[PDB]
RNA sequence: AUUCAUAAUAACUUUUCGAAUCGCAUGGCCUUGUGCUGGCGAUGGUUCAUUCAAAUUUCUGCCCUAUCAACUUUCGAUGGUAGGAUAGUGGCCUACCAUGGUUUCAACGGGUAACGGGGAAUAAGGGUUCGAUUCCGGAGAGGGAGCCUGAGAAACGGCUACCA
RNA sequence: GAAACUGCGAAUGGCUCAUUAAAUCAGUUAUCGUUUAUUUGAUAGUUCCUUUACUACAUGGUAUAACUGUGGUAAUUCUAGA
């Protein structure tokens, strides 16, 4: 139909934004950006549904226009900015540093960290390729391309990249027995290990995941994301630690913690 | 199940960017390029030693094999470089809880390193559509009962 | 008809309404661009060699250039050609038009003096109007005053005077393309950024080559 | 899975791109010329990448109809070679060369008060009817074709032609 | 801070359901079969000249709107001459 959609109604955005059905037709429709509009979250729903620092889009626009919100270190005045996975949205005013990591349930929640670890974001690589003047380069999943890598890096390896240097720091070579953060499907937002790895050559190779609490599952491989060493993750983790309790014991934990 | 000469039509059938240098004495009698099809499949020995061209072949050729991989028997062979498959299968019905027998047809590009005829259960993968019906290139063959 | 006559050298223009058919009919069989003398329409116009410029018919539908076979006609028009300013960019339109060869119902013709004769006309010979807005590019000012390369064209610009109700003050055009210390610092910064980014990529390549030698050392 | 990324050679090209730009600050120097350096951020500018996309495309799946049993080919019907076209594959079109392709497991033709899907109603279970309509996908701007502009439209709150 | 020149967008939204019955469409595929403004991130040291009597880089050209004035036609978001 003649060209690109710029509207997007409510009941069509992802569900991890947790928008109410009413008080509009529309839903804040990410611009083009680093992160996909299924896996990102705009700053406006971040600020006014998840942090409650405004009540109006008027307000969120003035807030961003005051040049405090340094999403990956850079001031953003764009309401429709797609803040997505492993994002280091920091401030100066409240001096707080939010990292967009998920829930156990699959929802971009709040994760308030220090200034240390507000200075590096991780990233899965998704193609490594050779370019002009014989220069190799490596992609991430925000689209950060980086020239001159460590050649030890392959595809599906993760990288710690700082904020402003680029300058690829401690990467992780991908293999078995590593802590990963599965970020898709129903296994979205659970943490486990690389107990087994399988190649179905030609279509959609997979990886067995065992968590800590003896729950095997088996994910696809564009949902894998290495967060590091065995019991040693390079960043901090939310409550639950990506473990996905059953619903009855979930209710039992809620009821027991309900009251003293 | 016929074949032809070396060059037939009004062009000179070769592969692109393959240059049998006339100045250097070619000890071998050609520079025959090919590739490996992948998906575990094996290039036939006839393909490497052969003397066809067929730019639509997965072997010594310019298209590539990806997408769905399938099998089926062969019901027609009377085209030039294409056969006609009949993927026989059963269709369920929820209401009657009972299957019903059904079929389609999906004509594939028989390459002249593959000797086929009626019978011949074949295996065949998807290859960037070639003409209006044919999206599939035969990669492996087998006989019918004997 | 009605005839507008224009003299650019003094910059003026005026309409007359001559009706003497024996005078008017000498301009027939003439397209736009030709030159005449108006001794038929007036002995006051004797020696004044003209050049016909254009005009409108008895319905206002104008003329153009190369618009021959002169009855009123329709034509598909585009940008950059007259009789139509495009109201949405890219759009073309089919507007009517009239032929340039002078016929009888050309209700307004307008023309220019290209060669002055001998007589006097009250509003186009002695009455002069200068230009309204002066030169504003630096080289236009230099050619307007015949200025050299380093003649400091800043303070030789056309100053215009206005009073508000009493408070008199001058104003001047803001000269664009002036070589400024602004542009000096800008060219300096841009060239320095270029050469420094080049040297940084060179040194990064060198460090990467050292790292690859260390990897190949195994 | 590659003739893939890339790299090099030999050249070619109406030789594409390589900031004649702007706003704040006004800082460091000595060989004071009123000289030399100098930040913050605004648009652009080439390719690659990402994103928003779009177009094709694999598979499988549709209501009634035999008072529709054969259909397809001048003028492409199926397939090849090669060229043009195109964003790009492709009978998409053209030359040439073969008669193919579909079908009683229902083709082709007819109806429809046929947009489809998400779903709705009624509900023991198995189902039956409906879905123009709050979302996705489609399609159209009176009927029908053509085309400028533009990354994107066969745009109609654009144009041109005819018809009503 | 009017008017215009420029760059952008007016292709999104909105409406209806007439057509179309393997067509669309839903799942499930591919781009090793291609375009893509935008946003994000990378990225650019070479342009002329037998490389000595060079040929603006403290920087090169006219060519148009808004404006000024003379006008048309009963009449258009019509426009012409200067």
């Amino acid at each position: 139909a003649r060209g690109p959609k710029k509207h997007l109604k409510r009941l069509a955005a992802p569900h991890h934004w947790l928008l109410d059905k009413l008080s509009g037709c529309y839903a804040p429709r990410p611009s083009a950006g680093p992160h996909k509009l299924r896996e990102s979250l705009p700053l406006i729903v971040f600020l006014r549904n998840r942090l409650k620092y405004a009540l109006n889009g008027r307000e969120v626009k003035a807030i961003l226009m005051q040049r405090h919100v340094k999403v990956d270190g850079k001031v953003r005045t764009d309401t429709t900015y797609p803040a997505g996975f492993m994002d280091v949205i920091t401030l100066d005013a409240t001096n707080e540093n939010f990292r967009l990591v998920y829930d156990v349930k699959g929802r971009f929640a709040v994760h308030r960290i220090t200034d240390e670890e507000a200075s590096y974001k991780l990233g899965k690589v998704k193609k490594v390729q050779l370019g002009k003047k014989g220069v190799p380069y490596v992609v991430t999943h925000d689209g950060r391309t980086i020239r001159y890598p460590d050649p030890n890096i392959k595809v599906n390896d993760t990288v710690k990249i700082d904020l402003a240097s680029g300058k690829i720091t401690d990467f992780i070579k991908f293999d078995a027995g590593k802590l990963v953060y599965v970020t898709g499907g129903r296994n979205l937002g659970r943490i486990g290990t690389i107990v087994h790895k399988e190649r179905h050559d030609g279509g959609f190779d997979l990886v067995h995941i065992k968590d800590s609490l003896d729950n095997t599952f088996v994910t696809r491989l564009n949902n894998v994301f290495v967060i590091g060493e065995q019991g040693k993750p390079y960043i901090s983790l939310p409550k639950g630690k990506g473990i996905k309790l059953s619903i009855a014991e979930e209710r039992d934990r809620r009821r027991a913690q309900q009251g003293l | 199940s016929t074949e032809l000469t070396v060059q037939s039509e009004r062009a000179f059938q070769k592969q692109p960017h393959i240059f049998n240098n006339p100045k250097v004495k070619t000890s071998k009698r050609t520079k025959r390029w090919y590739k490996n099809a992948g998906l575990g499949f094996k290039t036939p020995k006839t393909a490497i030693e052969g003397s066809y061209i067929d730019k639509k072949c997965p072997f010594t050729g310019l298209v590539s094999i990806r997408g769905k991989i399938l099998t089926g028997t062969v019901v027609s062979t009377k085209m030039h470089r294409t056969i006609v498959i009949r993927r026989a299968y059963l269709h369920y019905i929820p209401k009657y809880n009972r299957y019903e027998k059904r079929h389609k047809n999906v004509p594939v590009h028989v390459s002249p390193a593959f000797r086929v005829q009626v019978g011949d259960i074949v295996t065949v993968g998807q290859c960037r559509p070639i003409s209006k019906t044919v999206r599939f290139n035969v990669v492996k063959v087998s006989a019918a009962a004997g | 008809m009605k005839l507008n006559i224009s003299y650019p050298v003094n910059g003026s223009q005026k309409t007359f309404e001559i009706d003497d058919e024996h005078r008017i009919r000498v301009f027939f069989d003439k397209r736009i661009g030709q030159e005449v003398d108006g001794e038929a329409v007036g002995d006051e116009f004797k020696g004044y060699v003209f050049k016909i410029s254009g005009g409108n018919d008895k319905q206002g539908f104008p003329m153009k250039q190369g618009v021959l076979l002169p009855t009123r006609i329709k034509l598909l028009l585009t940008k950059n050609v007259s009789c139509y300013r495009p109201r949405r960019d890219g759009e073309r339109k089919r507007k009517s038009v009239r032929g340039a060869i002078v016929g009888p119902d050309l209700a307004v013709l307008a023309l220019v003096i290209v060669k002055k004769g001998e007589q006097e006309l009250e509003g186009l010979t002695d009455t002069t109007v200068p230009k309204r807005l002066g030169p504003k590019r630096a080289n236009n000012i230099r050619k307007f005053f015949g200025l050299s390369k380093e003649d400091d064209v800043r303070d030789f610009v056309i100053r215009r005077e206005v009073t508000k109700g009493e408070k008199t003050y001058t104003k001047a055009p803001k000269i664009q393309r002036l070589v400024t210390p602004q542009r000096l610092q800008r060219k300096r910064h841009q060239r320095a950024l270029k050469v420094r980014n080049a040297q940084a990529q060179r040194e990064a390549a060198a460090e990467y080559a050292q790292l690859l030698a260390k990897r190949l050392s195994e």
